[PDB]
RNA sequence: GUAGCGAAAGACGGGUGAGAAUCCCGUCCACCGAUUGACUAAGGUUUCCAGAGGAAGGCUCGUCCGCUCUGGGUUAGUCG
RNA sequence: CCGAUAGUGAACCAGUACCGUGAGGGAAAGGUGAAAAGCACCCCGGAAGGGGAGUGAAAUAGAACCUGAAACCGUGUGCU
């Protein structure tokens, strides 16, 4: 239950394709305050 | 569990030591070794 | 119910203990659920709370700590004194909620969703 | 046009933080430092101080105009690692990584 | 005779707080005793103790970069004497 | 980015600071309980304490440390 | 005759660190610049690191510092 081979770099870059990582919404605060996610209170100036 | 080496001070310098292998000429030749060595150690 | 991982007497002191702390401030942060899982209980102890008589006073007594609040001008009580003579009157309309509560961001030790509670 | 700045030799892999520098390729410092202060990981911070130095030089030196910086470039290459050990009553080993972080910033032009 | 034994007097809190009383600090040879001491000090600075008492002290190790040791052991030494008094600094 | 991250109930507040699950103060709770308790021996050799410090170390973190630096620290006619 | 995997074990911290109850075994570790002339001062940063400035014939000559290969790791890119 080891390694026969040798892991391809092809084949390694090929698996960490879905290796990532996603964001914030990251929308202005037009309830109340600054650049301030959807409905989001303040972290810097936020309203929901 | 026990191991080897409970270490007494005492009984270190007892088969080892200066006024042991001083003693012996069969000990007394390895200390010219140690110096024909250069080894800085003794005991 | 909810687990959270830890044991049950563990997790029944926790959440005592926790009211008891919660009383004395009336908001705190924490993580969320433990907060999403003492909401529904002290909603539980503000009703009782709010009918004030001597068996309601009993029940709060097993939940409830054995504490005293330094209370101003050097004074001293209870949460059973709190609770039954401070604000049961405050809330005695509220029909549900009695609190709200504070989604905010996550922690630095982990990523703990965490959470401010408060007082509604 | 393009200031610059660079981390020397940081306690993280570039497969540690290759990805959180995947996002910001191409984009502006107003986002990018959102999205810095937004997600959560030991990284941002961190590369959030180098942009704030890295403005820094450009406006204090070169003095340009800040919203219309884009990013023009950023990543980071391996550095000199260290070793360690566990004790496990006989040896075993482990390596401690670093990194070399590089960022420039253009106004986009020249 | 009797001053290359005492090669210093010793200097800190403790001292100083011993100097509040009669009791004073030194550090001297390392092969010799409280009485030869006596004999030394009390004819030098023409005094006289009460009492003394005497700790050793082993090197506490050392080390410059690449290049390390040890001190050298000290014969930390104290006498609480009963008449008089040191004009020290 | 896999396996694994070694035994003992933590919770909140307050503080701290660039920065806090891991430091501090507090309240509660919890555990050992012929003991994870206290003593002495050996054995260990300054890890001790007062400060100062993140660099390296600490199996996470780290404003803390048995890490570092500095400075101090072990007192006998009866004890042995 | 060798010129730092050589040459003696050792061109440097060598019979040394280290290992070993014990005899005994036993390492690794050379190269700034002609001149330290070893980056004054500003900016950011908790700092560390930096960007400028300034040095120098030169700083991809910045103290681990002569060049600086390859494995390895990255970024762009034209055809795919």
């Amino acid at each position: 239950a080891v390694p026969k081979r040798r892991t391809s770099k092809t084949r390694k870059n090929k698996r960490r394709t879905h290796f990532k990582i996603s964001v914030p919404g990251m929308t202005e605060c037009p309830n109340c305050g600054e650049y301030k996610l959807s409905h989001r209170v303040c972290k810097n100036c936020g309203s929901y | 569990v026990k191991r080897t080496y409970q270490p007494n001070k005492r009984k270190h310098s007892k088969v080892h030591g200066f006024r042991k292998r001083m003693s012996t000429k069969n000990g007394r030749k390895v200390l010219a070794r140690r110096r024909r060595k250069g080894r800085k150690v003794l005991s | 119910y909810r687990k959270l991982g830890r044991t049950s007497d563990q997790r029944k002191a926790m959440l005592r203990d926790l009211a008891t702390s919660l009383i004395i401030s009336e908001r705190i942060e924490t993580t969320e659920a433990r907060a999403k899982e003492v909401r529904s209980v002290v909603e539980k102890l503000i009703t009782l709370g709010k009918k004030g008589d001597l068996a309601s006073r009993r029940n709060a007594a097993k939940t409830l700590r054995n504490v005293e609040i330094l209370n101003e001008d050097e004074t001293t009580q209870t949460a059973l004194q709190k609770l039954f003579g401070e604000i049961a009157e405050r809330y005695t309309e509220r029909q549900g909620g009695y609190t709200r509560i504070l989604k905010q961001g996550p922690r630095r030790g982990d990523g703990a969703e965490s959470v401010i509670i408060e007082l509604v | 046009m393009e200031a610059k700045a660079v981390a020397r030799t940081i306690r993280i892999a570039p497969r540690k933080v290759r990805l959180v520098l995947d996002l910001i390729r191409g984009k502006n410092a107003a986002e990018a430092i959102a999205i810095l202060k937004l997600t959560n990981k030991a990284s941002s911070p961190v590369i959030e101080k180098v942009l704030m130095s890295a403005l820094a030089n450009a406006e204090h030196n070169y003095d340009m105009n800040t919203d219309e910086l884009v990013v023009k470039e950023a990543y980071a290459n391996e550095g000199p690692t260290l070793k360690r050990f566990r004790p496990q009553g006989r040896a075993s080993a482990i390596n401690k990584r670093t990194s070399h972080i590089t960022i420039v910033v253009s106004d986009g032009k020249e | 005779e009797a001053r290359d034994i005492l090669k210093r007097p010793v200097i800190t809190e403790k001292s100083s707080e011993a100097m509040a009383e009669d009791k004073y600090t030194f550090d001297v040879d390392t092969r010799v005793n409280k009485t030869q001491v006596k004999m030394a000090v009390e004819e030098i600075f023409n005094v006289k103790v009460a009492s003394v008492n005497i700790m050793n002290y082993k090197p506490k190790k050392k080390r410059m970069g690449r290049y390390q040791g040890y001190t050298n052991k000290r014969r930390k030494a104290i006498v609480t004497l009963k008449e008089g008094s040191i004009d020290l600094f």
